[PDB]
């Protein structure tokens, strides 16, 4: 969340909705310049190939666009997709 | 013949030694880890063995009553050389082969088939107790008490029919206490 | 235990992601607007790496 | 003309010019599937951008349709596309609604430039002159056709266009003329696209004995088909196997070595995985030499068998196991015998690749595996999408077994080819048996109504595996005329034929000038004429789908057309 | 905050992060050092100058993780350090063999530059690949021998263990740490 | 008796194998390959970001070749066919034949920006200009071997009737210049197993390999495998050929002597003061196919008494007396070559100054190092000849400071008397 409700008791739910806060918190304050809340898995590799598992259209990045069309497949820098595979759209590495 | 039979060792040695695939030397591997958890035994898949050099195939599919027992012997010699330091005491370990030769149904199998490596299937229908089978003979004359050992390879020996230098005609006797012995099972397969 | 913080080091360090950041885009922008890009690859992974060890550093303590 | 082999430098270089950068993704490869050469012209030029560190997408594409909803939705920040393995043969300009004056930038001069490129990897021919010389943003990358062969085309093409009396009646009756006897010619396959990516790798100094393994599979796969072709390359191959082959004798197998000889590497199917046995029988060639769908066929093979001293049970064995003497001696044993059954041409030496320890493939094998991958490896409208998404996602399996990191996927290519290659046997001897085949005086018609495994053909590269089963089978034979041949499917699900035109052959054997296929124009003539509904949008012209009913009124009206 | 498999140790990863952290020695195969007769690297962890006066096939120095970057295309080859050649592993096989006790003093990232080189650099070795994958796997098997008659020796109080690897540390330290912590906590219960 | 042969720096033999190198140096390597009735040859290069590789199967079997920057420059021994490639392919590739008599060859090629070189086994020396225009014919000594960098050109001759010499050349696009003209050359030729015979039946000149130093220096490999290089070319009656690197010392000493044998130095360039160089192992003299990485060899000066080094180590460590001769003498003639370098071409790098002022402090600290031991012996002359020799002012104090802790004031006076002239 930093990036099955029923099972929680109602405490737990408010709880968790403000430890997500002071999460977001801790990565809007000072230290932004890191997305404290990003992988724990050191960075092997610059660019990666990512298959598209699941289409997304045409979106933006911060100089260009994907268009996520079904089983294809890019060649990418890791750092402009990694929120997609923790969202689970993009498949490889 | 002896350095003929110390070369198919010495094969079967750069075999667990050398084999790899992907970085990785998984007859090497196996064995270590099948010390560790002192289970004396190496499964070899012969697709392996093929890949590696058809030749000791060759050799091992020819005839392999005389071969079993060598690669079981180079088995021993990697397993001491992985696990001892030496310059600073295991058991024979047994071979166990995967296959993916065309099975031969239990009906087919006939004389030309004999002391040939076979893959065939079946339901085993019955499974006898457990049975001891020697290993290592100590073995004593009783007369002169000259002692001497059998060597065996359970893959088809007797006592010696006379003493090996009067001194009686049929005389050896097994020492109990120093021999050596395996399990062996019987199974019926239907 | 948990040490004392690096208070001075990581001040420093932060100041340097911030402009090599800054700089990363700049020259981002002069390739927008004697070219070739290897080192600003190694600029970027260096970032990567970088930011990857200060995050998993604050993560633990 | 567009680009010639002497110049794909140029446009590799323009490509990198353009549409290259650490910023942003730029360059988009449109590749059909169910084409192998296809596919390993873009794994190649997908190394080559790897290398280079350019930033691209691969999309798979199964027809035309596809291919215009995928060009519609390309942002403008893609400023170079390559369509691999189609397109050349149709007006992409027109196709894709291309106005230049859309994508036009900097005239200055007498010169345009535009802010998107569109470069084609095709080898089908005829080309179609509006790509060739019409557009100035479609740029085909050429085998040298258009320079030997269409001068009377360029200049035909070019008077015309400049032909907005007597001489104006004759110039305009004349180049109308010439263009229409240049199109309408039968459509065919005259180089591998993986050919045509190796001659640029080898302009930009890029060769390695993996590309050239990539090189190898692609102009293998057109062996079955396109003999000819196959021939005409195999030369270069070679010189490039001794190039890059390193110099070392007595070379110990070793974990490490990776190794591609040339040696015999036999006609039958899949020998070094199958039994002996097995690789004899479901060979296309040696059940056309033998006519092996019947009991006289069959008696046939194991009587060579019994010549060669082989014991059946020795042929049948998995060919790792199977006796290492024969093993050896097979080539001998070969020499002595396949002369005496007419079986000759099962000699081939071809390329031959050994990894350290995990066995030896060759290059007829693995376009075998990758071929099934491609086939079988994972309300009418909805359901026949999600079909032809199970074939462009098994584009991928495909993809991923070219990676010698995923052998397994490969062995899984195997063990589907063995069944599939059963499936097309048994449907084979069905069609043979009950004698399907009826002899329309023009072409053969063959059409499967029902029967087991069904279910496949609606694939069209199974389709086609059966089309070239029989046209072994046709060709090998000395009463039978070699005509063209229509082989249908019926899709019970969809309720619509697949329909497949397919050309016939020579024997496998013989050397005379290529036979082209002329469905791909005729099925478009009783398309453009008939009520009927019928799909023409696949790459592969030559191939039809169209509901049941209308089928044998497009088939009369088919064979009314003197066209075939 | 931090995962259950991370809390106590490094993940090999991890472990191939710090060692990718060591300079490497390589040749170039572009030139940088612009003559008297543009973009430059302007690294901010590591030493950039040398990155901005290479000269093709002049051996030079570089991080390590730059160097493998520099190998994931064709612009440099990665100069295989001394002790990884097949002679110098074969003395310090001769070394193990020679004193059951102590541990050769191999590097600390012997394994993992090993790991690392053998798949990124698979062609840049003098000596044949599989031989040194050989004796490399021969100085593993032997070290972990002296490890397993090391751990005969736990005690309460403190262990040494002179030219362990890092790898190999990282890879006994929940076993070692948490066996010693409970024999600690044993004996420390015992007192009065 | 002799057999002239063609030569290409540091081309090999077929041996018993079906590809070989054509040639090899600062810039790539080009190899050829049997291809059955004809040969498909590859050019390489190892700055891949200047240069790209590429290939062509050649019908004429061509078995010289020359690589420099700007193009490849190819020919056919026995057919007198040459053929000259730009690296650009802007400029056109063009293609000749020279005329030969009977029993002629050409036995080595070279060329420089503006001019392609031929030289034949009967001495006749043929000019073209990069277009192939013929612009001049000279007759010499033959031209066993030949080489150029930039517009300098280096040319070894042999003939039973002259013996073996060298000329060296500046031929420009202007102010065309003659250094030397087939001075003798004091390199020593192979002796009269097997795979030594091969190659001398290749080569039977034994130059390995003839190039230049990165700064302009002539340098030859011989078959004695020492390095030569020629210090102060740039004016004749000064120029002497300095052995700088005896590689078999060198690889004796590397290896920890043990009579090691079966390990080969194949050289490429100097660079500055390091040998780039394939180490070949086995049987064979020459690398293989799969290009092995070129590893470097400092420059040693040739004052290692074996015999010495022998009874010390009986791996191999050096005493510092013997480390302090070479370093001063390595130091003397670096120091002399970029001198001269700086002098007449300038620095192109623009850190050569720094680098010579980093060498003079090498070279006053060998002097000081060997000042001590001289001070131990209690020489005073030797130790004052010694304080003679440094350059820096401020080094020469520290050699006051040494005769103090030797305790010799006599050696304290003298060199201040040294200080008080310096001080000018
Ligand atoms: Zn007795």
């Amino acid at each position: 969340n930093g990036l099955d409700t029923n099972n929680l008791s109602h405490q737990e739910q408010e709880y968790l909705k403000e430890y997500c806060d002071l999460i977001t918190d801790l990565k809007s304050g000072d230290l932004v310049d890191i997305d404290l809340s990003g992988s724990l898995v050191p960075p092997s590799d610059v660019f990666i190939d990512v298959r598209v598992l699941k289409d997304a259209g045409e979106i933006q990045t911060e100089y260009g666009v994907f268009n996520l069309i079904k089983d294809s497949q890019f060649f990418v820098r890791q750092s402009d997709v990694e929120r997609l595979i923790q969202q689970g759209y993009l498949q490889k590495i | 013949n002896d350095d003929d039979n110390t070369e198919i060792i010495k094969s079967f040695k750069n075999f667990i030694l050398e084999f790899r695939l992907d970085s990785q030397f998984i007859y090497r591997d196996q064995l270590r880890n099948n010390i560790l958890v002192k289970n004396y035994s190496l499964t070899v898949n012969m697709e392996h063995l093929i890949g590696y050099n058809e030749d000791i195939y060759k050799k091992l599919s020819d005839e392999p009553s005389d071969i079993i027992p060598l690669f079981e012997t180079a088995i021993t010699q990697v397993a001491k050389r992985i696990s001892i330091l030496s310059r600073a005491s295991l058991p024979t370990f047994q071979l166990i082969l995967n296959s993916n030769a065309n099975q031969i149904p239990l009906r087919d199998l006939d004389s030309e088939h004999v002391s040939k490596i076979v893959r065939l299937s079946g339901i085993i229908i019955s499974t006898s107790v457990l049975s001891s089978r020697a290993t290592y003979l100590s073995i004593m004359c009783r007369n002169c008490r000259h002692t001497t050992s059998i060597t065996i390879n359970n893959f088809n020996v007797s006592l010696p029919r006379s003493c090996l230098s009067n001194c009686g005609p049929d005389p050896y006797i097994i020492i109990h206490e120093s021999s050596k012995f395996i399990d062996q099972q019987f199974l019926k397969l239907q | 235990e948990l040490l004392p913080y690096p208070h001075q080091l990581m001040k420093r360090l932060l100041n340097r992601i911030s402009m090599q950041s800054q700089l990363i885009e700049n020259i981002s922008m002069g390739f927008l607007d004697n070219e070739s890009k290897l080192p600003l690859l190694c600029m970027e992974t260096e970032l990567e790496r970088l930011k990857f060890v200060i995050r998993s550093y604050i993560r633990c303590r | 003309m567009y680009y010639g082999i002497s110049q794909f430098s140029e446009a590799y270089n323009k490509i990198l010019r353009n549409s290259s950068s650490h910023s942003s993704c730029q360059l988009v490869i449109f590749v059909s599937c169910l084409n192998i050469d296809a596919l390993c012209a873009t794994k190649m030029l997908s190394l080559l951008f790897k290398k280079q560190l350019v930033q691209s997408q691969i999309v798979p594409i199964f027809g035309y349709s596809e291919l215009r909803r995928h060009y519609s939705q390309l942002d403008d920040n893609i400023n170079s596309l390559l369509l691999v393995g189609f397109g050349g043969v149709i007006d992409l300009e027109a196709f894709l609604e291309i106005d230049p004056q859309e994508y036009v930038i900097d005239t200055d001069s007498g010169e345009q430039s535009f802010r998107r490129d569109i470069y084609v990897l095709d080898a089908h021919r005829p080309w179609n002159l509006d790509n060739i010389f019409g557009s100035q943003i479609i740029q085909c990358f050429d085998d040298g056709t258009v320079d030997d062969t269409l001068g009377e085309q360029k200049e035909a093409y070019y008077k015309l266009l400049e032909l907005d009396r007597k001489q104006r009646k004759k110039q305009i009756h004349e180049y109308e003329g010439v263009l229409e006897e240049y199109y309408s010619q039968g459509t065919t396959v005259v180089n591998s696209i993986s050919a045509q990516i190796y001659s640029l790798l080898s302009a930009i100094g890029e060769t390695n004995l993996s590309n050239l393994w990539l090189n190898i599979l692609g102009t293998t796969s057109l062996d079955i088909a396109y003999a000819q072709v196959y021939n005409r390359l195999y030369p270069l191959l070679q010189d490039e196997v001794k190039r890059l082959t390193p110099s070392s004798r007595n070379s110990v197998k070793t974990p490490d070595t990776l190794t591609l000889n040339i040696q015999p590497d036999y006609y039958l199917f899949l020998l070094r995985h199958s039994s002996l046995y097995d690789s004899f029988y479901y060979s296309n060639y040696v059940n056309a030499k033998l006519s092996l769908w019947n009991e006289n066929g069959k008696k046939r093979l194991h009587k060579m068998f019994a010549r060669m001293g082989i014991p059946l049970s020795t042929a049948q064995e998995t060919w790792l196991y199977m006796d290492h003497s024969i093993k050896r001696e097979l080539g001998i044993i070969f020499d002595k015998n396949l002369d005496r059954y007419g079986l000759q041409d099962i000699i081939r030496d071809g390329f031959v690749r050994t990894l350290g320890y995990r066995g030896s493939i060759s290059a007829s094998e693995f376009v075998e595996a990758l071929t099934a991958l491609l086939e079988v490896g994972n309300n009418s409208a909805q359901k026949l999408t999600n079909l032809r998404k199970r074939w462009v996602s098994n584009f991928w399996l495909s993809w991923d077994a070219l990676d010698d990191r995923k052998v397994e996927l490969l062995n899984r290519g195997i063990q589907l080819a063995q069944d599939l290659q059963r499936a097309i046997f048994n449907t084979g001897v069905a069609i043979l048996e009950k004698k399907l085949i009826k002899h329309l005086r023009i072409y053969r018609l063959c059409v499967l109504q029902d029967g087991p495994d069904l279910d496949l053909y609606r694939n069209p590269l199974t389709l086609l595996r059966l089309g070239n089963w029989l046209i072994e089978c046709c060709a090998e034979s000395e009463d039978k005329q070699l005509l063209p041949m229509v082989l249908a499917s019926i899709d019970e699900n969809t309720d619509t034929y697949l329909v497949a035109g397919l050309t016939p052959r020579y024997p496998r054997g013989l050397d005379k000038k290529p036979i082209l296929n002329n469905f791909s124009m005729a099925f478009q003539q009783i398309t453009a004429e008939t009520d009927a509904k019928v799909r023409i949008d696949n790459f592969e012209s030559s191939i039809i789908e169209i509901r049941r009913e209308d089928l044998s009124p497009f088939l009369e009206k088919l064979t009314l057309s003197g066209l075939l | 905050s931090l995962p259950a498999h991370l809390q106590q140790t490094f993940s090999p990863e991890e472990i191939q992060f710090i060692v990718e952290n060591e300079p490497i020695k390589i040749f170039p195969r572009i030139t940088t050092r612009q003559k008297i007769r543009h973009t430059r690297w302007q690294l901010i962890t590591t030493d950039d100058k040398a990155l901005n006066n290479m000269v093709a096939m002049r051996s030079t120095e570089v991080v390590l993780w730059i160097a493998l970057l520099l190998k994931q295309q064709s612009k440099c080859s990665i100069v295989a350090p001394q002790w990884l050649t097949t002679k110098e592993l074969d003395r310090k096989i001769q070394y193990e063999k020679t004193h059951p006790d102590r541990f050769s003093e191999l590097p600390w990232n012997w394994l993992v530059l090993a790991r690392i080189l053998f798949n990124k650099a698979k062609d840049d070795f003098h000596d044949p690949i599989h031989e040194l994958r050989g004796k490399i796997q021969d100085l593993r098997e032997i070290r972990q021998i002296k490890v397993l008659k090391g751990l005969k020796y736990l005690n309460e109080s403190h262990l040494q263990l002179d030219n362990l690897s890092l790898l190999e540390i990282n890879e006994l330290r929940p076993f070692i740490t948490e066996i010693m912590d409970k024999l600690r906590e044993i004996h420390t219960a015992s007192l009065t | 008796k002799f057999r002239y042969m063609p030569f290409s720096p540091a081309g090999t033999p077929f041996g018993f194998t079906d590809r070989r190198y054509l040639t090899m140096n600062e810039v790539g390597y080009v190899s050829t390959v049997k291809n059955s009735e004809q040969y498909s040859i590859t050019v390489s290069f190892f700055d891949v970001g200047r240069f790209r590789e590429y290939h062509f199967e050649d019908l004429f079997g061509y078995d010289l070749c020359f690589l420099n920057e700007k193009g490849t420059l190819f020919g056919q021994s026995k057919t007198g066919q040459i053929q000259y490639r730009p690296h650009d392919s802007i400029h056109s590739n063009w293609t000749k034949i020279i005329p030969l008599q009977a029993g002629e060859r050409i036995t080595s090629v070279a060329a420089t920006p503006v001019r392609v070189i031929v030289g034949t086994s009967l001495g006749y020396f043929r000019s073209f200009n990069q277009f192939g225009v013929p612009f001049a014919v000279e007759k010499t000594s033959p031209i066993v071997a030949l080489t150029a960098q930039n517009y300098r050109v280096f040319s070894v001759h042999y003939s039973q009737f002259h013996g073996l010499s060298y000329s060296l050349s500046e031929l420009g696009t202007s102010s065309k210049r003659y250094y030397k003209r087939e001075c003798p050359l004091p390199m020593s030729l192979p002796n009269i197993k097997d795979a030594n015979l091969d190659y001398y039946n290749f080569n039977p000149m034994g130059i390995k390999s003839l190039f230049f130093s990165s700064y302009g220096d002539p340098c030859i490999f011989g078959s004695d495998n020492t390095l030569l290089l020629l210090s102060k070319w740039r004016s004749p009656e000064e120029s002497k050929w300095l052995p700088i690197l005896d590689s078999n010392m060198e690889i004796w000493k590397m290896s920890g002597g043990k009579e090691t044998t079966d390990i080969h130095v194949w050289p490429l360039a100097l660079a500055y003061d390091t040998l780039n160089c394939i180490l070949v192992k086995g049987k064979h003299i020459w690398p293989e196919f799969p290009l092995p990485l070129p590893s470097e060899m400092e420059i040693r000066m040739p004052v290692f008494v074996k015999s010495k080094l022998l009874e010390e180590n009986k791996e191999i460590q050096i005493p510092v007396s013997m480390a302090a001769e070479e370093e001063y003498l390595r130091s003397k003639v670096l120091s002399e070559l970029l001198t001269d370098t700086l002098e007449n071409d300038g620095e192109m790098y623009g850190n050569e100054n720094e680098v010579l002022a980093a060498l003079n402090g090498a070279y006053d600290k060998a002097l000081l190092r060997l000042f001590a031991s001289a001070c131990s012996d209690q020489n005073v002359e030797k130790a004052l000849s010694l304080a003679h020799e440094l350059k820096q002012d401020r080094a020469l104090t520290a050699a006051v400071k040494i005769s103090e802790r030797a305790e010799l004031p006599s050696l304290v006076k003298k060199i201040n008397n040294i200080r008080e002239a310096r001080y000018e």
